[PDB]
């Protein structure tokens, strides 16, 4: 129960971030989190001599009516002194892998008395009509990077027992989130997983088939102009990915003023080409791979029909992840809400990868996005984004 | 003697490094010298200050200024290093409460604090900094010396630290009697209920000797403030609240200046006066940094028509809705109003299009409906129920279609026109049996000069050569070309990305007039399918050679 020493990165002030505005019922939710957290001890009030901020909302989690307290450390993460477990790559190779929340162990941890000052949060009042109640963390907060770092020797000690018991299980943790693989393929490893859980009371995703999906060309008997002008830009695109990929021989058919309905027959050259082209995309690309000193990139586009999606990438064109995301989740009339959800299925998935979270390239304006993202969150984590105003012209190559 | 219960100092420290203000006494008159000491005197006396001793080494300047008035004499203290030395306080009351956000309460209180920088104390370790020298007369002497010992008035500290001591004893009394409501600003205390005046002014008094518990000043005397009370530029009544009196400027010539203090005068006016705007004024200002520097005019005439009728807005009601509604102005402006019932408006606003290149009405809308929002959640705390004037109908095509992800919260159709709308579609497929044009266009970068033209499926053909133009005039022109002389549904067929990415991003008003009139040419059009190909990999009628030659 010894406090560990942390310190801030050399050159580096704690963050000074800006509180945005809450809606009432958040105020409310947050106003009772904190009263309690108080008679706690997890949070102590202060004053003005601490000029340090990080921003606070309220979230409900699925399966759950009640209101969840969420921190945007992020300011405070890149701040934060570096802390010195290689990545499992058994987990992406793992049948079945969940998802489990052990952020309220963190709470039992004291926080070292100087550095406190450097979580301090602000509940906001309604029309700044009283001053924001200023808290900050006793003990370790959830969101922080520090918080698994500090811990990970405790849940060494608490998972040790499950680990030797059951030697193809596989166990990460990122942040406040503790995910458990499996190649079990049973729904008795959901009770498994009950035993997990007791296991921690005593102290559904899947990987797809393809990390990249191929590029795919049409199958016709009958092609029209347009339809051999969009092949010709599609290949054109992809041989920017691929080496040998070759237009000639059907940019040829394209000879002459055609109408776009005109049906025009292949040749036998041109059936060849195409075949090559076929097999040129069936093959993997060539020589990618992932450096962890780079940061990754995803961007996404919007397809129509609550359809989106996403390449991940750490250089252009060598892509480390592609795939689609589609639901019948309860956003079908709201744009934002999708986008939201689709951003934390790609964290997931990028956590599960890497273990780390990639920037985002949005197909949405900020102003748009600041306003409405925080609606639909509901993961302990947040990764960092910017705002794409251009159309993409490949939108329809990925579709 | 009744004991007062103490306020505990706030710990404060300087900024890292540095070892505090060693700043040199400016010379006074004899005459001032004099009332300095009178003034200091009794203030040691009250305990505000103390003497101190030749060991202190540091020391901030004092002047006098005089009132003419009772032939007075007032301290002045500059603090300006020590201010710079002393570390970084909490933000304090960035922002400023919005009078439509205040609910109506039947008897309202204000109460202003005396001295109230002087009630407070400082923290001992701290109050070495803070000392200051009277120079002797005819310099003989060593001057007398003083440190603070409470909140010096001009510190860097004194406003964040009397807050958080203000809102500490408030808070046991605020839980005691929750009927009553108290807001916190600067030095004054806004205390609202819908008691009966009666126990009102009996809590009053109540609240009034908790604060003596901790032995801070309060106005018993009838409190000279009395509504209608004029509180931040805000005149305030019972039942309705104005901005006080706007005073726009008249000069036959306008500096810089004033066209910056004419343009924020404006834009308060804006948030209780309809239909203000500031669009002709920013633009003249643009380009200029200095302060030493009309079409437009009219618009500012009409201001003033505006501003001579009075206006008010009425407070928030939480039990009935809230609603925003909004209409367009005109050449990229928008005005809204927030309001609970019909023509009582809690307050009213504009919005301006952002700086861009080319635009349209739905985006536009779609951005002041973010601020109304944001804005409101600021106010009240929740989102308003939206007035538009656009067709649900519109708003579902164009957010099915937009390549980007967009969310208007709860909305319905007003039919004030000018009403948005979509003012062209482009086609998804081909179209069978409209006439197919390949366009293309190309400038030469040393003689400005270049082609832009046609070549179609049924024959036809057009190449026009161009005197002041680049490579992406000319991708534009072509297609202008080919919509002006194709029939009402027509296939367009291009390589340039420059035009698509336009085209892609839905305009219906732009920069360039060339944008323009493809737009008004798309317009008129039944049906138009634009299709993308990629440029010198010899897809037929992609004329690079009749535009290049
Ligand atoms: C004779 C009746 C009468 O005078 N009533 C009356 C007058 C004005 C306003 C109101 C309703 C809103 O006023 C308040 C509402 C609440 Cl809940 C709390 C404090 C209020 O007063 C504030 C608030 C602020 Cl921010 C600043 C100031 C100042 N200066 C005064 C009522």
């Amino acid at each position: 129960i010894e406090t560990v020493p942390v310190k801030l990165k050399p050159g580096m002030d704690g963050p000074k971030v800006k509180q945005w505005p809450l809606t009432e019922e958040k105020i409310k939710a947050l106003v009772e989190i904190c009263t309690e957290m108080e008679k706690e001890g997890k949070i102590s009030k202060i004053g003005p001599e601490n000029p340090y901020n990080t921003p606070v909302f309220a979230i409900k989690k699925k399966d759950s009516t009640k209101w969840r307290k969420l921190v945007d450390f992020r300011e405070l993460n890149k701040r934060t002194q570096d802390f010195w477990i290689p990545h499992p790559a058994g987990l992406k190779k793992k049948k079945s892998v969940t998802v489990l929340d052990v952020g309220d162990a963190y709470f039992s941890v004291p926080l070292d008395e100087d550095f406190r000052k450097y979580t301090a949060f602000t509940i906001p009042s309604i029309n700044n009509e009283t001053p924001g109640i200023r808290y900050q963390y006793n003990v370790l907060p959830q969101g922080w990077k520090g918080s698994p770092a500090i811990f990970q020797s405790s849940m060494t000690k608490i998972l040790e027992p499950f680990k030797k018991q059951n030697p193809d299980i596989v166990i990460y943790q990122y942040m406040d989130d503790l995910y458990v693989g499996s190649d079990l393929e049973i729904g008795q490893h959901r009770t498994k997983i009950e035993e997990l859980r007791q296991h921690l009371l005593r102290w559904e995703l899947h990987p797809d088939k393809w990390t990249v999906q191929p590029i795919v060309l049409p199958e016709k008997d009958s092609w029209t102009v347009n339809d051999i002008q969009k092949l010709v830009g599609k290949l054109n695109w992809a041989s920017q990915i691929y080496p040998g990929i070759k237009v000639r021989q059907l940019s040829k058919l394209l000879r002459g003023t055609k109408a776009l309905t005109e049906v025009i027959p292949l040749t036998e050259e041109a059936e060849l080409e195409l075949a090559e082209n076929r097999e040129i995309l069936k093959e993997p690309v060539h020589g990618v791979y992932y450096d962890p000193s780079k940061d990754l990139i995803a961007e996404i586009q919007k397809q129509g029909q609550g359809q989106w999606t996403y390449q991940i990438y750490q250089e252009p064109f060598k892509n480390l992840k592609t795939g689609k995301y589609a639901r019948m989740r309860g956003a079908h009339t709201n744009d934002v809400k999708q986008l939201t959800e689709a951003v934390q299925k790609i964290t997931t998935e990028s956590i599960v990868i890497w273990g780390k979270t990639p920037k985002f390239k949005l197909p949405i304006q900020k102003e748009t996005w600041e306003t409405w993202w925080t609606e639909y969150w509901q993961a302990t984590w947040i990764p960092e984004w910017e705002f794409v105003n251009t159309p993409p012209l490949v939108k329809l190559w990925y579709q | 003697m009744v004991p007062i219960s103490p306020i505990e100092t706030v710990p404060v420290k300087l900024k890292p490094g540095m070892d505090g203000p060693k700043v040199k006494q400016w010379p006074l008159t004899e005459e001032k010298i004099k009332a300095l000491v009178e003034i200091c005197t009794e203030m040691e006396k009250e305990g505000k200050i103390s003497k101190i001793g030749p060991e202190n080494p540091y020391n901030t300047p004092v002047f006098a200024i005089k009132k003419k008035d009772s032939t007075k004499w007032r301290k002045l203290v500059d603090f300006r290093e020590l201010n710079k030395r002393t570390q970084d306080f909490w933000e304090v009351q960035l922002g400023i409460p919005h009078p439509a956000g205040l609910k109506k309460k039947k008897s309202v209180t204000v109460l202003d604090v005396g001295d109230a920088y002087f009630s407070v104390p400082l923290d001992e370790d701290f109050r070495k900094y803070t000392a200051f020298t009277i120079p002797s007369i005819n310099n003989e002497t060593p001057g007398i010396r003083y440190q603070y010992n409470v909140l010096p008035q001009g510190w860097k500290g004194s406003p964040a630290i009397f807050q958080s001591s203000m809102t500490k004893i408030l808070e046991p009394f605020a839980a005691q009697n929750p009927d009553i409501v108290i807001y916190q600003y600067m030095d004054d205390l806004y205390v609202g209920s819908d008691l009966e005046i009666g126990q009102h002014r009996t809590k009053i008094e109540e609240l009034r000797q908790h604060l003596l518990r901790w032995g801070l000043t309060t106005p018993d005397k009838k409190h000279q403030k009395e509504p209608p009370f004029l509180w931040m530029g805000y005149e305030l009544h019972p039942d309705k609240w104005t901005v006080q009196p706007i005073v726009l400027p008249e000069k036959d010539s306008w500096t810089v200046n004033d066209i910056q203090k004419l343009v924020g005068k404006l834009n308060w006016a804006s948030q209780i006066y309809p239909g203000i705007k500031v669009r002709q004024l920013s633009k003249l200002l643009r380009g200029t940094k200095a302060l030493t520097e009309l079409t437009a005019e009219l618009e500012l005439a009409e201001n003033r028509e505006i501003l001579k009728e009075p206006v008010h807005g009425v407070y928030y009601d939480p039990s009935k809705d809230l609603i925003a509604e909004i209409q367009k102005q005109g050449q990229g402006q928008w005005t809204y109003q927030i309001y609970q019932e019909p023509f009582k408006n809690l307050k009213t606003g504009k919005y301006a299009r952002m700086r861009g290149a080319h635009t349209n009405d739905v985006k536009q809308l779609t951005e002041a409906v973010q601020k109304i929002t944001t804005e409101s959640i600021v106010i009240w705390g929740k989102t308003p129920k939206f007035k538009l004037p656009i067709q649900k109908e519109t708003w579902e095509t164009w957010w099915t279609e937009y390549w980007q992800a967009t969310w208007i919260p709860e909305w319905e159709f007003v039919n004030t026109p000018p009403l948005v709308k979509l003012w062209y579609q482009l086609e998804k497929e081909p179209i069978v049996g409209a006439e197919t044009f390949y366009v293309d266009g190309a400038a030469n970068r040393e003689t400005k000069l270049g082609k832009a033209g046609y070549v179609t499926n049924k024959g036809r053909q057009k190449v026009v050569p161009l005197t002041n133009t680049t490579n992406q005039k000319t991708e534009l022109q072509a297609i202008y070309l080919a919509l002006q002389d194709s029939g009402l549904e027509v296939n367009i067929v291009t390589d340039s990305q420059y035009a698509l990415g336009i085209i892609q991003a839905q305009p219906d008003k732009s920069e360039s007039e060339l944008v323009n009139q493809i737009i008004e040419q798309l317009i008129k059009k039944e049906k138009v399918y634009l299709a993308w190909v990629p440029a010198h990999k010899g897809i037929g009628g992609n004329e690079q050679v009749d535009k290049l030659v």
